[PDB]
């Protein structure tokens, strides 16, 4: 019965994030010579051009990590990450200007990615 | 991917079933429900969710379902529930309580809570958010009282006074058209919401009514002006015509009547009974019996709250000094002993816990503390939990029922009593964005940020010369919502319907938002949220023993309170 | 620290009391504001020590005597009032005729 | 009759060839020229020159070449020169720099600098006079920040924020039409010039542009809102249409791109690169390479200025606390080590000295000190003189070249970058009379008097109860230019052309002078006064070694600074 | 003296620390604002003495121990921050978990 | 206490002097505002003691010497002025070149 003012007594159990959404594991390589850190909610196909991965597997997806966290890639570092599905309307506008509409337009997204030198269009 | 509950609560604030201690009290509140979608929590910062094309929508203009302000991950404590949500503000009002972000990519986004180019963000994760406090017993005596009120989470001051004039030092009254006009103009510079009470005294209607038409928001009947059957009657006749509330401080002396004579003058009309326990004023010794009646909206003032070992000594002397009473004049000692009663102060604690006294208030600078209405509400709830145990209505070992009963006393119930609950008094969609953020460790003691009309007005923040705002000294300071013309848009002057229809704001050049007082004549005790009990309160005229339906109410005072010496430098 | 308005103001009473106590220690008869500051700070420090309101009503009459203060000062001070946080929250102390 | 130079300087301030030490630094400024006529110096007092029929003209009405205010015998330190002159002010503007007095009897009187019945006098003999500082990286977090800025000679705050909301605590952004309107109204009460930045984020033009039309003076792109290629592009498209500046805090994380991707999005358009060294934010580790480009207007913020033995310890921890980083989480430590770099902070000192970084700024209350932009400019110049010696361009053993290079960094260059140099940023005829008087012993540390629009706004002055104004305590205080409606006439709200054409000032009831932002899209590095160098800056991605045209830039930190413990009570 | 706004405010931290130190000397367990004032003033006086930021980050963890303060105070103070003029100008000191 | 504006401000000079005196006692050479605070408070406490203006004009030149203060401080202080209530009401004291 020591009192910590304003303390929490959390319930039992664990919180499952992004429940019911498809998960996908892909390997990603920072081919650049500077570090790249990627937030939880960036449309994964639109990340930095020097990240090498199967760009098609980033379409309509983002990192399956707690909201507001990030994955870090040191220069030359290759690792696996787990992606989850975007939700809501599954549309993306802005960021790298690869989508600007439905994420269902995979052909158009990959054509723009390839033109602009986003590594890993396969 | 799963997150344990300790780590989840640290990052986003607590979620369903988690409990949080209120300051250093023994009171625990439990999250009843959560509007989020786990994994799509909104947050702001470097690599965080609220970024363009991500949790921030980059397409929509402000008019297109975009917020001016999103409070992320708030733990709301309100009469309407204790729950986790994002709060969306637009045009100075609460427009959405739910889940904010970007429909492009997030599940479960409330349709009018889009984070867009136009949206500011306040992080409320790990904070408790309440409505601004509504203080309905304010003496306008010293303008320095406004920051004292803001620092303890008060956002609305209803009362009267012209400064440290004796009429104002005793009574919540701004008398007559001219003093009312002058104080409406003074109000243009006060960074808090205000409503002004006129003098509820006269034997003709016109001298009383002309105060309402001049811009008063209500009336105060006070024994120091003659709380006679005539003044009571004429004030309530005016109030019923004007749709404003009447507050009463009754005839302590029983000079023209006993309590039953005051109730007969009231004649079943609605009235707000101030300091209903009676140390602060009223028919000796039985005024507190008012709190049993269906047409009475009963409030306490704060120095009796809660009953402590120093309460009687402090009050007996306070009353002696204020009335210039002499310890060697037997009539003065008899008067004081009839007015300051351990029996009724002890029972007042229990009447609060039972929902028989509906409201708290200060009595700021007349017999009460401008910055301790919220503080003493929680000290009372904590003492009642310690002495009476969890209420029978509780579950999960939480104090949620008691917390909703007590938060109602200084938020929604005063607002309903005054006719202003359409604008203020709760965290609900469509109401003015008067919001108080609390760190749980400081809950009810020192507000972190006070939002007025959707802009921060007051904050505990540090050195203005520092690289970051957290270095010492951290103290309460007025923020940009109080500066220049923004003080007009972030605060409400509440006025009678007749003064508004007669163009008083334009006549006086008032720039503040104008609030209409309405709907406060066809309410009663049943309309007081979580505090709606009507019952027969008997106060023994010989012993001052209090009975509720023939059951004796005794309580003991406490020697120590939480929310006291751990926190305060003096 | 989270200072509220009253905490900031009341620091100035402690400071005025420290000033007055230095003046008294070098042998000066104290004046009206010096005497009020000393008694006021004594009350607020007593509350912080956990004394009762009734103890401080008694003690505040014995902090300074008429020989500690200038002519007329005892009769200028009808009473000294201070609010401070006791173990049971804020209370008002009134000391009547503190200097006889 | 001859006067020796010691006696002359004591009476009238220094003249041609005389040198003056800046505070306790090793920097000396030399009087380049003097507008006076020896023997006809203006001065004011008992039996002095500015008396009716003598140095004061008794014939002319105010409209007839008469001044409202004459600053006598000023030592001007400005990008335009270091020289001795009288300064004449009329209608709130600098109308003459030359020689004031009475043409009746004095030789060499500048024709529109007549001292007449209408003329006030400020004695500037023995003072240094500069333009008011222009701070272009202000977070509006705590209104107490304005006096902190005035006390160190700042007169213009450009930035954003709504108070201590998280968006504002991280970013110089007032987002969307409503928050902009509210902060324009708040600005009516701030006794300093202001311009507000909107959120430079969106993928559609309209959400960004509606901020400009609402009264924003510019935009801020910040990584915390998504410093993506799209947000960069749309913001600069808006800026080019609206003729306002864009400030950038780039993608530190390199999430959507490296520096070359940000430069490609910019596509040769003008941009103001904030905290270009990068401790305050930007592409890790090479953002500082921005300062070599012709379309980049590069500023530093102040905590890295200059490089000292405590700089890294203070910043590493500051960054850890502000981002809630954990010393035991390797990604957090790697991020901090990539961002806080002794190599780039050391090189930043030299880049300032070489004229490759054009501007200083605070980052007030976000990662910078509201009252230390001027202070740290001079500490940097002094450290560079100590370590690198006099610049090759100097003569007479004076530091005039370095002093003009450094004074430009917080006066004229920010004003040019922002599109406001037609109104502010230098002591020139036709510009607003924002003037700071300094005692040389306090130069750059504590301003003596700050003049805003030709009326003193802020002064170091003593006891207001005293017989004279010099007795203790001498402290910074707001003066009559801040009081009542004079705050409107002595200060400028800078706004976009479109908001002015659309009548926003009338709509919101703004009474402040309204300044038009213009001409900031067809400028570049070449337009930065004394700081116009373009070059290839290479930052080694492995070692963070800095090279300028293939030459390594290393510097050492210092253990002590001037303008520090001699002056400050804390 | 030429006091600027920060110099005026920071005098009040020194005063609050002197008040808290008197309370500690008469045997009171200190409360939240008392403890913050003591540690804060210690940091600013250390800067004035010419200590390094790194020295004060270490020392500020040893100024008060949990037995010097009331129950819960150690856990209420996550960190104390102060800016002061070092020999090399203003710097920020953050003391993490100053009272264990 | 009935404090007027000047009484409230001048408390801050006493406080700054107490701060500076603690710094001097632990062996620091004093800076410009520290030295001004010490001499100023000395003048106002001397008036309270009932010294003459002429006594304080003389004494204020002997409160601090050049070895008590940092390089340049003696030459930064041309004079120190203070008003205080003497037995014969408020008077101005000016100390010329207080530190030689
Ligand atoms: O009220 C108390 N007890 C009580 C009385 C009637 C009940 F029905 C239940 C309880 Cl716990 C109590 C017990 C000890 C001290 C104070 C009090 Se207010
Ligand atoms: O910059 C320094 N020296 C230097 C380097 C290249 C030059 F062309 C000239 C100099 Cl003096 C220096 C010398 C010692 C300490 C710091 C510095 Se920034
Ligand atoms: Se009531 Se004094
Ligand atoms: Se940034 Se605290
Ligand atoms: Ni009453
Ligand atoms: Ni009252
Ligand atoms: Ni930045
Ligand atoms: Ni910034
Ligand atoms: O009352
Ligand atoms: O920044």
């Amino acid at each position: 019965n020591y009192i910590v003012p304003g303390e929490y007594r959390v319930a039992e159990g664990e919180i499952e994030i992004n429940a019911g959404r498809e998960k996908t594991t892909i390997r990603v390589s920072n081919t650049g010579d500077r570090p790249i850190q990627v937030g939880s909610h960036i449309h994964f196909v639109e990340v930095n051009k020097e990240l090498l991965f199967d760009r098609a597997e980033g379409i309509g997806r983002r990192l399956n990590i707690p909201s507001g966290t990030a994955a870090r890639f040191e220069p030359g570092e290759e690792m696996e990450v787990e992606l989850t599905e975007l939700g809501g309307n599954r549309e993306v506008f802005g960021i790298s200007d690869l989508t600007n509409g439905s994420v269902d337009n995979k052909e158009l997204i990959l054509q723009r990615a390839k033109e602009l030198g986003y590594k890993g269009v396969e | 991917m799963k997150i344990n509950r300790q780590q989840y609560a640290e990052s986003y604030g607590p979620t369903v079933g988690d409990q949080v201690r209120l300051a250093d009290t023994d009171l625990w509140i439990e999250v009843e429900k959560d509007y989020t979608t786990y994994g799509d929590e909104a947050n702001f910062g470097g690599g965080k969710v609220l970024r363009e094309g991500m949790g921030e929508n980059g397409t929509y203009t402000r008019t297109e379902n975009v917020l001016d302000l999103l409070l992320t991950n708030a733990l709301i404590l309100d009469y309407t529930g204790i729950y986790k949500a994002d709060i969306g503000v637009k045009d100075g009002y609460i427009v959405g309580i739910g889940k904010g972000g970007n429909p492009d990519i997030m599940d479960g986004v409330t349709p009018n809570m889009i984070v867009g180019t136009a949206t500011e963000v306040i992080a409320a994760e790990g904070k408790i958010v309440t409505a601004g406090g509504i203080d309905t017993h304010v003496h306008f005596i010293n303008p320095d009282q406004v920051d004292v009120a803001l620092a303890n989470g008060i956002t609305t001051l209803f009362g009267g006074g012209t400064g440290p004039a004796e009429g104002s030092k005793a009574t919540t009254v701004t008398p007559g058209p001219w003093n009312i006009e002058k104080m409406l103009k003074s109000t243009e510079g006060l960074p808090i919401n205000v409503g002004i009470l006129g003098k509820g005294h006269g034997s003709s209607i016109a001298p009383i009514m002309e105060q309402i038409d001049a811009g008063a928001a209500g009336l105060k009947i006070h024994e120091d002006w003659g709380a006679t059957p005539a003044s009571i009657d004429r004030s309530l006749t005016v109030a019923d015509e004007a749709d404003v509330q009447v507050a009463i401080h009754s005839d302590t002396l029983n000079e023209a009547g006993f309590l039953e004579d005051t109730l007969r003058a009231i004649n079943g009309r609605v009235i707000h009974s101030f300091h209903v326990e009676g140390a602060g004023g009223g028919h000796a010794p039985d005024i507190m019996a008012m709190a049993g009646h269906p047409n009475v909206l009963p409030s306490s003032t704060n120095p009796t709250r809660p009953f402590t070992v120093n309460t009687i000594d402090e009050h007996l002397d306070m009353l002696m000094v204020c009335h210039h009473l002499k310890q060697n004049i037997p009539e003065d000692v008899a008067f004081a002993d009839s007015r300051i009663r351990p029996e009724t102060i002890a029972a007042e604690d229990i009447l609060h816990d039972l929902g028989i006294i509906s409201m708290m208030s200060t009595d700021a600078l007349a017999m009460g503390r401008a910055g301790e209405m919220v503080l003493r509400t929680w000290q009372t709830a904590d003492k009642m939990k310690k002495q009476r145990g969890p209420l029978a209505e509780e579950k999960n070992g939480s104090d949620n029922f008691r917390a909703k009963r007590y938060v109602s006393k200084y938020t929604i119930n005063p607002a309903i009593a005054q006719g202003i609950a359409h604008e203020v008094g709760s965290i609900e969609e469509g109401k003015f964005a008067d919001l108080v953020l609390w760190e749980p460790k400081f809950f009810g003691v020192k507000a972190d940020r006070v939002i007025k009309g959707g802009i921060i007005a007051y904050a505990q923040i540090g050195d203005p010369s520092a690289s970051i705002p957290t270095p010492q000294p951290v103290m309460g300071r007025r923020m940009y919502g109080t500066v220049g013309d923004l003080i007009h848009d972030t605060n409400i002057t509440f006025m009678s319907k007749s003064s508004i229809q007669q163009g008083v704001p334009a006549k006086l050049g008032l720039k503040r938002r104008i609030g209409t007082v309405k709907n406060c004549r066809n309410i009663g005790k049943k309309d007081m949220k979580w505090n709606d009990v009507t019952t027969d309160i008997d106060i023994n005229p010989e012993t001052y023993e209090v009975k509720v339906d023939g059951e004796v109410l005794t309580c003991e005072p406490v020697k120590e309170l939480p929310m006291a010496q751990r926190y305060f430098l003096f | 620290m989270h200072l509220n308005p009253a905490e900031k103001e009341k620091l100035q009473i402690f400071l005025a009391s420290e000033l007055a106590l230095k003046r008294k220690a070098r042998g000066l008869k104290l004046n009206y504001p010096e005497a009020v500051a000393i008694i006021t700070s004594f009350i607020m420090e007593g509350a912080r020590d956990g004394k009762t309101v009734a103890m401080l009503m008694e003690e505040g009459k014995h902090v300074l005597t008429r020989d500690d203060v200038m002519e007329g000062v005892p009769e200028m001070i009808d009473d000294i009032q201070a609010e401070a946080t006791f173990p049971d929250g804020t209370k008002l102390v009134t000391v009547h005729n503190p200097i006889s």
